[PDB]
């Protein structure tokens, strides 16, 4: 199980931010995805979550107006995907290290992230 | 320890669990003249000649939905027939090129502003010395602004194809029959769930008739359930699994493409045509489909009665719509009298279960990606007049969130996939086996040598 | 399973036809093939008369009786019965009547208490 | 043709060897083995040649089924069985294979549950059945018999 | 081979029965399947192969005869008749499918006049010789046989 | 299954004799007749099909693996030996043909070392094998035999 991130990035303010989570060894449907947000002088924040299969977002309720979860799948490869995420309107306060995650076997209504990425991270 | 001898047996009614190839069949009679129809002409094999079902007492045979090659066969041969009903097409390459574009602003009602495009372009000629101007409308979601500057959106990555004018993708039933030397074993028992010891069984020659239809969210023109509303899934408590639902009584929902429209062809080679969108005669307004409101309220109370026997009967249901960030995982996606619709469902999917008309507004598309793939497109024909489809929804395909809080909820919302989940809606009761006829067995007989 | 019930004269005298008879209770003699008469003999031991397929009426008999015996059905009464032709002293024996079940799946045999003939 | 294909599949041993014929039948013969036989032409055919991919699964399947029947046939040939639906052979039963009497299986187990309790004697059985019939021909050539 | 292939056909049936291997003969053996046998490569089979088209056909043509073939052994090896030109069975006539002495049918009648004579009871015919083995295989299953 | 194929080649007509069923097993079964009788699917079977030209160059092994097959089971139908590895017949040996005794054939040669001795009387004899069938179902149909 292996989740591989994109690199650094850096933005104009009020400029969205894509960032994406390349996702294999296991199968990419089933088990959701995490994201979480980790600022140095504040803790982590969980952003929000999409399920892989019906391609679902669900969100933390801050970011309704800001933040899209994609997922790309390929019914052909089982084992490999993706996960994007675009976040609009990026500010200063947005300065983190943005994690992909997913959740433990069996924790699909639930979240505690068993494997983990690098971390972006942005501005 | 009786002093016997093996018996050799040859027709013995002995089967195997099997992988194998069907061969399609369909019933020759109005079908048999629509001619250009795709199914019509691939599923050429004549069938249902009253055909035989046959009832077998006292067996009992494991089933499951879930890992049903069948399944995965029919949607390995429904690709590979739209690929060869287009692979022969006319190729429109020389449309990429920068169109000059502006709004279409006669008598457009509010909720179409915008939507339409009137582009006009430099196109080739079959004479290859000439370039002539010519114009088309197009929706908004089939063009991408770039740097009035216009592009199709299918230029970064692949060429697109036009669909044949006369062929027709119409999902006409069709059955799927066994190849000699093996059998499809049904599964009759009402209120079956897909999987385990099915203590009902018959065989047949071929499967029903099945239509082919092709849609995310909201399972059209299939078989209802015998008895009561079903809920199928892999597993219940899994929220990262679908939830097939079948109905036990259909839903009329009424879909229309108002806008008179009209066609032009325009030659862009030599034999080589391209369809355009003209102007649209009388006024122009969206797309929608009409779903009658007190039959979907009655149909989600079958459905929540149901869903208490896996979550709990003090558990609150309640029905949201779908999130996510494209068209193709948010909106009711279906093929009408031959247009892409992708309709909106959020007037459907918004109520809370404690113990007129509903209007969906609905957006078209001509550029069609089709299926999961990143390369190929299709470019749908213009269809002059107006479409109306009348439709029976016959179930649905929900999600679950996750659990929510300690109030005890539950929350449903209309659910993507592969459209493999289309399929196991109907294939769900059948089997294929193999047939082992020889056998042996202890008898008191002996060779006589002779 | 059956009952087999032999009846007929004890007694029979040079050169008569020895006739008896046996009723079947229990299941049907124009079917189950394999209808019976034993001979079993002081000073010579047991012998087949020959027997009777119920299904068909033909029949088989030991080829020491070939030109002496006969072996038919009543289905009605649901009894079988031997006749025996030119009867001698040297037939005096006990005679049976009895059910031979023999197929790839099953084998056993029915019999009755049989009866027994003088012949003078 | 097809009027009662696996009905004897619930049934008692006994009671189903006497449906053989039945699925006998329905080895070599399905649908689009029946549309290849007609007098006039099928039609459809040119679809499967326009089409070659589609023609190519067509043989396949049928040309399967005839490899499978054949197959059947050559071991009821070398095992001594030529034609028959039942046969039998001087291979003794074991009594380790199953250790059951002849009233026990005849009269209450089905054709499957008897397939599924002797599966792995199977290549035993059949590799003693033509053993018994080399030994019956070395037998033959011999003019003084047994 | 070949040479006197339907040469019976206007004879009468009573001589056209000691012709009979010289049409059997010719059901498997056309002039593709003499050339798809040679020890060297027939040398044509490219053509075949560069146009996938004419290659199916020729598969077609091939299977078809096979399967042709294999029915009708398999309807013999189920009549009880397995090999055989000519083999006897235990179904009367009736006399209602045709009502002909054998004085008149096996010396003036052809096959062919046959054939359009009693075309509409061959299935009846079939049915009962069908019917006629699985009796006798029940009665072999007795050993105290007739 | 070929665990000694070709193991009697270069042994004696005699000893070889004894080794008939190991050949016939495998004149029906290849690699490929074996994998496309799996359970599963194959998996393969995509490749062949997106390449037509190697479908049809694996059919057309499989088919004339059939047709040979049959072939040879339909001489030894019209020849009066249905079934059997070894048959006898009415035929005599002509003495022209080969002239040898039957204890230097049996015990001297192979059986490829026959097979280029009498390869050019090959049709002769099957001529004859022939037409001793076809008289003897002539004396067949006659009620007082021989
Ligand atoms: C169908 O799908 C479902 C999923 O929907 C599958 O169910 C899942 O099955 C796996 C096992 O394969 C379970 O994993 C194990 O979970 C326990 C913890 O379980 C306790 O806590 C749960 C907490 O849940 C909270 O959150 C939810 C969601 O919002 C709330 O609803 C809850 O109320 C809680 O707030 C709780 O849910 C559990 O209760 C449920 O399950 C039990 C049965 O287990 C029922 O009786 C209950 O009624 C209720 O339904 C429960 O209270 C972990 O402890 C396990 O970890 C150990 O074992 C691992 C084995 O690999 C090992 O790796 C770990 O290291 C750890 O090892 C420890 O124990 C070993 C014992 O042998 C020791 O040897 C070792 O040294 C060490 O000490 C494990 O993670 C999932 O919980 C379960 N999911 C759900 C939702 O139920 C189901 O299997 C599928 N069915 C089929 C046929 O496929
Ligand atoms: C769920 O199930 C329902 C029920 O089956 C299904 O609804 C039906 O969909 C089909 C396909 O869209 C509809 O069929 C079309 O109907 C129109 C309207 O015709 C009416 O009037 C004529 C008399 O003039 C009546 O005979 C007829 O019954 C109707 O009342 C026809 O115009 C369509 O024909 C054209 O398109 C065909 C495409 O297959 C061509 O084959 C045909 O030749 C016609 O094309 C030609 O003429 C066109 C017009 O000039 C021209 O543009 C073309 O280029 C070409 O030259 C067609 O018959 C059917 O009516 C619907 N039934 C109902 C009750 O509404 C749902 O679609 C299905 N749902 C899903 C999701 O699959
Ligand atoms: C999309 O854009 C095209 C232009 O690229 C529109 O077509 C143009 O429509 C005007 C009228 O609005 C035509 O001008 C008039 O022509 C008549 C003769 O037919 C003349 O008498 C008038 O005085 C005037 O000049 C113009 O010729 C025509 N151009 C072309 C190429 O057809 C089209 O209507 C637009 N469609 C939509 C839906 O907006
Ligand atoms: C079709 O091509 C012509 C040129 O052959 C385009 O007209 C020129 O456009 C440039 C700007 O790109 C101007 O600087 C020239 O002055 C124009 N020339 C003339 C004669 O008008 C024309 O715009 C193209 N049409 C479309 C619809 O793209
Ligand atoms: C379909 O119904 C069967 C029962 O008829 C379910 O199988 C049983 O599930 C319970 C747990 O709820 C187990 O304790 C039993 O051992 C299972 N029985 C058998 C025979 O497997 C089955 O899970 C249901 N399927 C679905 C998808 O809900
Ligand atoms: C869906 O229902 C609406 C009504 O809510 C239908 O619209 C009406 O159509 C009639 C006939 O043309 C007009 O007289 C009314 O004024 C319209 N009402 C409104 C509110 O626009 C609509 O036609 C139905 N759609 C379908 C596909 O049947
Ligand atoms: C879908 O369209 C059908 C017409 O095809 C509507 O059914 C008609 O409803 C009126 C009452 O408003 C009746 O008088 C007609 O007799 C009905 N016609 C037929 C053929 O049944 C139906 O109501 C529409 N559905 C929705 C949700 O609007
Ligand atoms: C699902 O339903 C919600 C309403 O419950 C929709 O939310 C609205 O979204 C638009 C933008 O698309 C905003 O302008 C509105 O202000 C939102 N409504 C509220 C009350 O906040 C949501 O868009 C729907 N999702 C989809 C895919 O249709
Ligand atoms: C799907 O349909 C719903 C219902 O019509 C749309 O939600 C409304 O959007 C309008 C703006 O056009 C707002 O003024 C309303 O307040 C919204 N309704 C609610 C309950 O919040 C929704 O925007 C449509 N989805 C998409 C993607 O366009
Ligand atoms: C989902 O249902 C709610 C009601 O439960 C809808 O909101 C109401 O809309 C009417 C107008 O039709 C207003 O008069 C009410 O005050 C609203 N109530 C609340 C609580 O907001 C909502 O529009 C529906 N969503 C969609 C997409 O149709
Ligand atoms: C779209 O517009 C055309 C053109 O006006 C309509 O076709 C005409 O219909 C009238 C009857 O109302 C006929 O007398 C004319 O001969 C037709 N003209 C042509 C060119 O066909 C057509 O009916 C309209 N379609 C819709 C759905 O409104
Ligand atoms: C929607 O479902 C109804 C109910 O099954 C369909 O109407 C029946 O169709 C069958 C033939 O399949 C007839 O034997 C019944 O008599 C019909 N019932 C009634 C009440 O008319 C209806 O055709 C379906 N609609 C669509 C578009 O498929
Ligand atoms: C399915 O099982 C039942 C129960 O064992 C079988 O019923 C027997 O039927 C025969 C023929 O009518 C009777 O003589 C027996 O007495 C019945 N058995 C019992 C226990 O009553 C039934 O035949 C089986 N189905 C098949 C196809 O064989
Ligand atoms: C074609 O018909 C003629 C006339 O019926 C047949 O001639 C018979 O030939 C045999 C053998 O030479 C003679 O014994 C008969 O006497 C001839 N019949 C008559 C009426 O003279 C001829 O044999 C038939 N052709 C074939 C192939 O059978
Ligand atoms: C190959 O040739 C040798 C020599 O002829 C064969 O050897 C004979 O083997 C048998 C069995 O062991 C002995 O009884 C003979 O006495 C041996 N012959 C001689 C001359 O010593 C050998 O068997 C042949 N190989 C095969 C496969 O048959
Ligand atoms: C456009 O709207 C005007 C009224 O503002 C009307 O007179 C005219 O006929 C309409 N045009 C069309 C094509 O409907
Ligand atoms: C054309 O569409 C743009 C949005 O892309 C909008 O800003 C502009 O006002 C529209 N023009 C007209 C005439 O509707
Ligand atoms: C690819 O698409 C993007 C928009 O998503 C566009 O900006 C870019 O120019 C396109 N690439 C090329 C080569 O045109
Ligand atoms: C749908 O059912 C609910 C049940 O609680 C009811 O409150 C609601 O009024 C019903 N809606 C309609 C349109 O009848
Ligand atoms: C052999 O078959 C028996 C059937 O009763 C089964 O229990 C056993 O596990 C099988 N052996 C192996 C190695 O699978
Ligand atoms: C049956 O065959 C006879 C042959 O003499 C023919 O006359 C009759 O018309 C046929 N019956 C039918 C229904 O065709
Ligand atoms: C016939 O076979 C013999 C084998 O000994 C060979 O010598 C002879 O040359 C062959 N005849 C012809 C014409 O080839």
């Amino acid at each position: 199980v292996q989740l591989i991130q994109s690199g650094p990035q850096f933005k104009t303010p009020g400029a969205s931010v894509t960032v994406s989570c390349k996702a294999s060894g296991y199968i990419f449907t089933d088990y959701l995805i995490h994201w979480v947000r980790l600022v140095p002088g504040k803790g982590l924040e969980w952003l929000g979550r999409i399920n892989t299969n019906a391609g679902l977002m669900y969100l933390s309720h801050k970011f309704e107006g800001r933040l899209i979860l994609r997922r790309v799948v390929d019914w052909r490869t089982p084992s490999l995907g993706t996960v994007n995420m675009e976040l609009r309107n990026v500010r200063s306060d947005d300065s983190a290290i943005y994690f992909c995650g997913r959740v433990v076997d069996g924790f699909n209504a639930a979240g505690p992230l068993e494997f983990w990425g690098q971390g972006s991270p942005v501005i | 320890a009786e002093n016997l001898w093996v018996t050799v047996y040859y027709g013995v009614p002995v089967w195997k669990d099997a992988e194998t190839t069907l061969f399609c069949a369909s019933d020759a009679k109005a079908y048999e003249t629509k001619k250009h129809n795709v199914w019509a002409t691939h599923c050429c094999v004549p069938t249902d000649p009253n055909p035989q079902e046959i009832h077998l007492e006292n067996v009992t045979e494991e089933f499951n939905m879930w890992k049903n090659n069948m399944v995965e066969q029919m949607h390995t041969d429904i690709i590979s027939l739209w690929d060869q009903s287009l692979k022969p097409c006319v190729k429109l390459t020389p449309l990429c090129v920068t169109l000059q574009c502006t709004n279409v602003t006669n008598n457009i009602t509010d909720d179409m502003r915008g939507e339409l495009k009137n582009c006009s372009f430099n196109m080739t000629t079959e004479l290859r010395d000439k370039k002539q101007k010519v114009y088309s409308l197009f929706y908004r979601l089939d063009v991408v602004q770039i740097n009035k500057e216009y592009r199709l959106i299918n230029c970064n990555t692949s060429a697109i194809t036009q669909a044949c004018p006369k062929v027709s993708f119409e999902p006409i039933p069709i059955h799927y029959c066994a190849p000699a030397g093996f059998a499809i074993l049904k599964c009759k028992d009402k209120k079956f769930n897909g999987t385990g010891p099915c203590p009902s069984v018959s065989t047949v020659q071929c499967t029903h008739g099945i239509k082919p239809v092709v849609s995310t969210q909201l399972l059209l023109n299939g078989s209802l359930a015998e008895e009561e509303v079903m809920i199928r899934s892999e597993n219940i408590t899994n929220n990262a699994k679908n939830i097939l639902v079948q109905f036990n009584t259909p839903v009329q929902i009424n879909c229309t493409r108002p806008n008179n429209n009209t066609r032009k062809s325009i030659r862009i080679g030599p034999g080589q045509w391209f369809y355009a969108t003209g102007d649209i005669i009388g006024d122009i307004r969206q797309a929608h489909c009409n779903v009658s409101k007190a039959t979907w309220n009655e149909t989600l109370g079958k459905v929540v009665k149901q869903l208490r026997k896996h979550f709990g009967n003090n558990t609150i249901i309640r029905f949201a719509n779908s999130s996510g960030g494209d068209l193709e995982v948010t909106t009711h996606s279906f093929n009408c009298g031959g247009e892409f619709f992708y309709c909106n469902t959020s007037g459907l999917f918004n109520s809370t279960w404690i113990s007129d008309s509903i209007t969906l507004p609905c957006r078209i598309k001509q550029i069609i990606n089709m299926w999961q793939r990143i390369g190929q497109a299709m470019y749908a024909p213009p269809i002059q007049g107006v479409i109306r489809c009348v439709s029976n929804i016959t179930g649905l395909i929900l999600t679950r969130d996750g659990g929510s809080t300690n109030s005890t909820t539950e929350t449903f919302r209309p659910g993507g996939g592969d459209m493999r989940d289309n399929w196991r809606s109907e294939l769900y009761k059948y089997k294929v086996v193999k047939i082992e006829p020889l056998g042996v067995a202890p008898t008191r007989c002996k060779r006589r040598v002779v | 399973e059956v009952q087999l019930v032999e009846s007929g004269p004890g007694l029979v005298r040079p050169s008569e036809t020895l006739s008896l008879t046996c009723a079947v209770s229990g299941d049907s003699i124009s079917t189950n093939n394999g209808w019976s008469w034993i001979r079993q003999t002081p000073g010579k031991g047991l012998e087949w008369i020959g027997y009777i397929n119920g299904r068909s009426g033909s029949t088989r008999y030991n080829p020491s009786l070939q030109s002496r015996v006969t072996i038919s059905t009543d289905t009605s009464g649901n009894q079988f019965s031997l006749k025996v032709n030119s009867v001698t002293a040297a037939d005096t024996a006990k005679y049976y009547c009895a059910f031979f079940w023999s197929t790839y799946y099953k084998r056993f045999d029915v019999w009755g208490p049989g009866v027994r003939v003088t012949v003078s | 043709v097809f009027l009662g294909f696996l009905g004897a599949a619930g049934s008692t041993m006994g009671a189903a060897s006497m449906t053989l014929t039945v699925q006998a039948r329905n080895l070599l013969s399905g649908i689009v083995q029946q549309q290849s036989n007609l007098l006039r032409a099928p039609e459809c055919q040119q679809h499967l040649l326009k089409l070659t991919v589609w023609g190519i699964k067509q043989l396949q399947a049928r040309v399967l089924a005839v490899e499978r029947y054949l197959r059947d046939q050559q071991l009821l040939g070398i095992w001594g069985c030529s034609g028959k639906l039942i046969c039998c052979t001087n291979v003794p039963w074991n009594s380790s294979w199953s250790n059951r009497n002849l009233s026990e299986i005849w009269d209450n187990m089905t054709w499957l549950q008897w397939d599924k309790e002797i599966s792995n004697y199977t290549q035993i059985i059949y590799g003693l059945l033509e053993e018994s019939q080399n030994q019956q021909e070395k037998n033959e050539q011999d003019l003084l018999a047994l």
